RNA sequence: UUACAGACUUAAGCAGUGGAGCAUGUUAUUUAAUUCGAUAAUCCACGACUAACCUUACCAUAUUUUGAAUAUUAUAAUAAUUAAAUUAUUAUAUUACAGGCGUUACAUUGUUGUCUUUAGUUCGUGCUGCAAAGUUUUAGAUUAAGUUCAUAAACGAACAAAACUCCAUAUAUAUAAUUUUAAUUAUAUAUAAUUUUAUAUUAUUUAUUAAUAUAAAGAAAGGAAUUAAGACAAUCAUAAUGAUCCUUAUAAUAUGGGUAAUAGACGUGCUAUAAUAAAAUGAUAAUAAAAUUAUAUAAAAUAUAUUUAAUUAUAUUUAAUUAA
């Protein structure tokens, strides 16, 4: 199409007007345009080509193969920044990522909160806030393959909230240790159970549990006694909300199968004063209780 | 290379390929492997 | 109203336009030549354009016969075994014909197109200039000269003599 | 002004960034050949707020160099950061020649949109020469960009039957070419590379041409009429390309077997 | 598609360091070996120095060496760690480092610039082009440079546990397929929405006979609506993620 | 130590070759030199992209000595700079050196080679075992063969094959004012197959199946490149780095010679030992492709061998073309 001046002089600039004039005189306005099929020398999208874009064109000043400024007349005296920076935002983050401006403020207790959140729904703030970690067993085992010994990083933790809730986790890297801990306690949370106890402090009664090789003998005490029990035990009540107990191990000491057995003691060989009475159909009175009451 | 002091008198280039061989140079007299001094035509 | 697009933006989106020939004088053959199709191709679409402004007719880019040279090299092996790497050579070529234009005009389009070249492509140019048989004015070897220089030296007049 | 920065007493009263452009230009383009100038520190003196460098700084720094920046920094040990992590704000070097490949198209796309049209402005009606009184065609070749020595050669070229020979003339003219006169295209084809310069090398053709035109002309002392034209270097040239010179028999022709065009109403509907 | 646009595709003119057709056979052997000449004294002048302790390498790529029929423009990528004044301030506003000086000589200097010099020895009009790259890890062969030559202190005694975690989280592990396929559905919705333009243009009809000859389908801007120089470029651009490395000594 | 399958190889079949002369490489021997190229008992040291000079690395004789480089310090000749000194260039001289086909019994690195490996590792998660660990069906089916497909408390990612990609082939569009003509072509772009469907037969894991044949559609029938490791070879006269040795000589130049010697031996070729095969002749000229020509390709013609002429060889002359 061909338009008068007047139009095409309220959009595009002055000196480019001239050029306008003379292509409108030269092709016939009954021109019937055809597509190649072989060259594509116009771009992809729709451009005037009235405006030098920043970075999508050459830089005005820089030498290249195709600047029109003669040799001595360059206008590039700076050449410690890059020319042209990346248009637009000034950034290709691919969509989906973030730019890591930040590193090394990550929480590996937020970290396996997130992920377990996402995997099993359970709520990240009790993760963070309310459970405490303590690792049990740390050491690295190894297997013998037909390249070499190949060392692994073996990691056993306990994880509690103090208030009756643990739980026992375990985790294996071949690269570090720290990544071992990671999904040991990663293991943990998933593993936290509720233990029964006496006030909140204790045990209900006395306690003969056989793990494996552990023999396990734990008797429950009065308040104010505390922990005197293997120092295995100790941490394990620590993150349970046990204060007050009494025990001794005998035969087999390994911490792993006292961490394991005294978790599976605490669940499978109680019962609650509640659960008695209802069994046996008959009141069950804590005497101690009875003489400080009204 | 040579021409580049003469013709820009203000930047001092290095050539490290001279600069590695003046190294070993150095390096082989202190090993006691150095050049014998040259015969001179006048003897 | 949407802005309006002048036709000399919209040609660039099309296929280069070209003018009639009306008497059919060859006045100029451009070939291009390059070791890569893609620059030539590009280049050779930009003559067409700036031909026809300057109202030059102009036919192609006709596609010549590929030229391919070879070279084998045989490697470390030589034991028969995958112990010769190929390589080769293909020079496109492109010709570009020019009629019935003059030869002021034709000398414009070959300045412009030299200013604006593209990398890796070559140019030769054959201009045909139809004269009259009689014109007006117009359109000793170096051996020669020592020879002449060689057998006047006593060397060789010694013998000349008769 | 292009030369501005060779007058820094001209400086006073521009802008803070265009009198730190106009020192940078100077110390590019002078080089080795830089020598401190009061009226330009001066003036760098005057940008010392749009940059924030203190005005005691720009003095040292404008006298001492790099060596005295050294000195303001109070040591020369800046962290590595060879290895640092990608920001995503910066285009690897494959990707940028393919940016650059684009700035090349649109360069050429702006060239054709705005500067070829104003080639129009030079355009000349073909002023053609007459095929009679111009028989003759002198073969120009250009290497652009190149020192070739075919670039010298020039050729000539002309149908004997338009150089105005009398019918015992042409034939003399014939005979004299020899191997230069193609019986079958009539073309008398002579070509010379001998000097260096193509322009000499045209003369030199356009001499020979004008001494055969006389030669063939003067029949006072032989016309050469008994001599036949001699072909065979024109027979040695045509068994070297192959000729297809059959064309299909025109008995042979059956036009009665030629689809016949339907009637399409549409189309003659359309039409209307 | 790919191989007919100058975004999506490397044109193979780029994959030799000299891009040059001369009918002159000889004058091209010449300027070619021309080039790896001017190459290695190149890599001469990039190593400089302000004082005995204050040595600076600049890393260099090799020279992509472009012949026109007009001139030579000689394009490198050149990286430098500006290890001098690496501050805050604006005090290298004021003089120029010894890095700066040295690209100026390419041509800005009026008296002794590089490119005339050159020029003579060509015999055509030469421009010097540098780019500044600003990561190591941008062009494989500035990389290599470096390495070899700058972090020898690193690997001379085997490769340092830190020096080969450092060359390993350079770049965050990006999912390729996820990018493979987000770039593939940004070309089908480009492809998807010049066609509903022109069907549309079509159907709307923006001489029988001339109907049926012709196939200009009508006004640009229809044709190419919602297909801008800020949306089309920057989709379609190829190379444009490291995702994947492999260094070896 | 058992069993299984598959290899590479094997022999089988077919078509060529095995001795003679000569060409060429190696060995041995000879030689002033016949430059260099191999030693842990099967065999076996091979450079045909051109060794008269050059090449050249070897021998004889003669000759050169900071040499081809960079720098230092002097001396000059020269041009600028600066008020005669400075700086530039050049030459000469000076001394660190330069140079070295000297050294793998000169230690390492490259390089390329061969060589197995190439559906297997590592990682994430899940699951089993108190645990070291394991991740199970499975010692799956199928193909010439990861070939192709199933399956299991495993699932997924990366990794690489594969896909993909290019070439060829068929077709479409564009380009050529169809005398640069081969349009029966040239070369850009795109499409096509890793073919498809029905039917009968034989097997099957018998079903929505393979092997088969039958019918139909189709131009459709062949190749290329491709991972990382592991174990091992080569001096690379095809690039390095160090150490080590020569420095009036193990460096450099010239003339001539040698690498071309000849008892035996070996490899690889060429031409032959005649009639399913050799030799002549075949001009409106039976029928190609791929290359080459500015450090050129050389037409036709004429002359001589040489005879009517042709043929073959050379000379004379140097047409056209630096090229669809
Ligand atoms: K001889
Ligand atoms: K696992
Ligand atoms: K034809
Ligand atoms: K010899
Ligand atoms: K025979
Ligand atoms: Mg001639
Ligand atoms: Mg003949
Ligand atoms: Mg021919
Ligand atoms: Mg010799
Ligand atoms: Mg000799
Ligand atoms: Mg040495
Ligand atoms: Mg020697
Ligand atoms: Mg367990
Ligand atoms: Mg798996
Ligand atoms: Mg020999
Ligand atoms: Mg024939
Ligand atoms: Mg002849």
């Amino acid at each position: 199409q061909h338009y008068d001046e007047s139009l095409l002089s309220r959009y595009y600039p002055e000196s480019l007007l001239k050029s306008i004039k003379l292509a409108q005189q030269t092709i016939p306005e009954d021109t019937k345009f055809r597509v190649s099929r072989n060259v594509e020398f116009a771009p992809p999208y729709l451009d005037d080509f009235t405006k030098i874009h920043p970075f999508w064109d050459y830089k005005p000043g820089m030498p290249h193969l195709h600047a029109q400024e003669e040799n001595n007349n360059f206008s590039i005296f700076r050449w410690d920044q890059v020319q042209q920076p990346l248009p637009g935002e000034g950034n290709i983050l691919p969509p989906g990522v973030s730019l890591p401006n930040d590193g090394g403020r990550k929480s590996k207790s937020a970290d396996v909160a997130a992920g377990l959140h996402k995997q099993t729904g359970v709520d990240p703030d009790y993760i963070t806030r309310k459970l405490t970690m303590k690792p049990l067993v740390m050491k690295r085992v190894s297997n013998q393959t037909g390249k070499g010994k190949i060392a692994s990083f073996y990691a056993l933790v306990v994880v509690g909230d103090k208030n009756g809730m643990v739980g026992l986790g375990e985790g294996k890297s071949r690269e570090e240790m720290s990544k071992a801990i990671f999904k040991a306690h990663w293991d943990a949370v998933r593993n936290l159970k509720e233990i029964p106890r006496y006030e909140n402090r204790t045990i209900y009664g006395d306690i003969d549990f056989r793990y494996h090789g552990v023999k396990l003998h734990l008797r429950s005490a009065k308040p104010g006694f505390g922990l005197r029990v293997n120092h295995v035990i100790f941490e394990i009540c620590e993150c349970a909300g046990i204060k007050d107990l009494s025990g001794k191990v005998y035969k087999s000491r390994n911490d792993m199968n006292i961490a394991k057995g005294t978790i599976e003691a605490f669940t499978k060989a109680q019962k609650t004063l509640d659960e008695v009475a209802l069994g046996r159909g008959k009141k069950l009175v804590d005497v101690r209780k009875v003489y400080y009451s009204s | 290379f040579r021409h580049l002091k003469t013709l820009y008198p203000d930047i001092e280039f290095v050539d490290l390929e001279e600069q590695y061989r003046l190294s070993m140079v150095e390096a082989k007299k202190r090993r006691g492997k150095g050049a014998p001094k040259k015969m001179k035509k006048d003897a | 109203s949407t802005r309006p697009y002048p036709v000399n933006v919209e040609a660039v989106y099309y296929a280069p336009l070209k003018l009639p020939i009306k008497y059919g004088d060859l006045v100029a053959d451009i070939q291009l030549r390059s070791y890569d199709n893609e620059n030539l191709d590009f280049y050779s679409d930009f003559i067409l354009r700036t031909g026809y402004y300057l109202g030059i007719p102009l036919t192609g880019p006709k596609p010549l016969p590929t030229r391919r040279e070879r070279w084998t090299v045989i490697k470390s092996p030589f034991v028969h075994a995958k112990s010769k790497e190929n390589f080769e050579r293909h020079t496109h070529k492109r010709l570009i014909r020019a009629w019935d234009t003059n030869p002021e005009v034709l000398q414009m389009l070959i300045a412009y197109i030299t200013k604006h070249s593209m990398a890796g492509v070559g140019m030769k140019c054959n201009f045909f200039q139809r004269s009259e048989i009689s014109l007006d004015l117009g359109s000793t070897s170096a051996v020669g000269q020592k020879v002449l220089e060689l057998l006047d030296s006593p060397d060789f007049k010694k013998h000349l003599e008769k | 002004s292009a030369d501005l920065y060779m007058h820094p007493e001209k400086w006073k009263g521009l802008p803070p960034q265009r009198i730190l452009e106009l020192y940078w230009e100077r110390m590019a383009r002078l080089g080795s050949e830089y020598k401190p100038n009061k009226d330009e520190l001066n003036a760098l003196l005057t940008t010392s707020e749009y940059s924030n460098v203190p005005v005691n700084d720009i003095k040292k720094l404008y006298h001492r160099g790099e060596q005295g920046a050294i000195d303001i920094k109070g040591g020369n040990v800046n962290r590595d950061n060879s290895l640092r992590p990608f920001m995503f704000d910066e285009l690897p070097s494959q990707a940028q020649e393919l940016v650059a490949q684009h700035r090349e198209q649109r360069f050429y796309n702006r060239l054709a949109a705005y500067e070829l049209p104003l080639l129009a402005q030079y355009r000349q009606e073909y002023k053609r020469p007459s095929p009679e009184s111009h028989p003759v065609t002198y073969r120009y070749t250009s290497y652009v960009g190149e020192e070739h020595p075919n670039s010298r050669k020039v050729v000539l070229s002309v149908k004997t039957k338009e150089l105005g020979l009398e019918e015992k003339s042409l034939h003399k003219f014939r005979i004299l070419a020899r191997s230069r006169y193609d019986h079958t295209t009539d073309i008398f084809k002579m070509s010379s590379d001998k000097f260096e310069h193509a322009s000499q090398n045209a003369r030199y053709l356009h001499d020979i041409l004008q001494r055969l035109l006389a030669e063939s002309k003067d029949l006072t002392e032989d016309d050469f009429s008994d001599v036949p034209l001699d072909t065979r270097h024109t027979i040695a040239k045509s068994l070297r390309k192959k000729k297809r010179d059959y064309e299909f028999p025109e008995h042979w022709k059956r036009p009665e077997d030629a689809p016949k065009k339907k009637f399409d109403i549409v189309d003659q509907l359309l039409s209307t | 598609g790919n191989i007919n646009n100058k975004l999506q595709h490397l044109n193979n003119m780029n994959n030799w360091n000299t891009q040059i057709y001369n009918y002159n056979k000889n004058m091209e052997i010449m300027n070619t070996m021309n080039d790896k000449l001017i190459n290695k004294l190149l890599y001469k002048m990039m190593t400089l120095k302000l004082n005995n302790m204050n040595i600076n390498k600049i890393i260099m790529s090799k020279t992509i060496n472009q012949h026109s029929l007009n001139k030579l423009n000689i394009k490198f990528y050149y990286y430098n760690n500006d290890i001098n004044n690496n501050n805050n301030n604006n005090n290298n506003n004021y003089y120029m480092n010894m890095m700066n000086k040295l690209m100026n000589i390419m041509n800005n200097n009026m008296n002794n610039n590089l490119c005339n010099i050159l020029s003579y020895y060509y015999k055509k009009k030469v421009t010097i082009e540098p780019i500044k790259l600003s990561y190591i890890y941008l062009n494989s062969d500035i990389f290599s440079k470096y390495i070899s030559l700058n972090d020898m202190d690193k690997y001379n005694n085997g490769i340092l546990t830190n020096y080969q975690r450092m060359l390993n989280n350079i770049m965050p592990k990006l999912n390729d397929h996820n990018i493979s396929m987000n770039y593939i559905n940004n070309i089908n919705n480009i492809n998807n929405n010049k066609y509903n333009n022109m069907i549309n243009l079509l159907n709307n009809n923006n001489n029988n006979y001339n109907n049926n000859n012709n196939n200009y389908i009508g006004n640009i801007n229809n044709i190419y609506n919602n297909m801008t120089i800020d949306n089309i470029p920057m989709d379609i651009l190829m190379y444009k993620y490291l995702v994947g490395w492999s260094i070896k000594f």
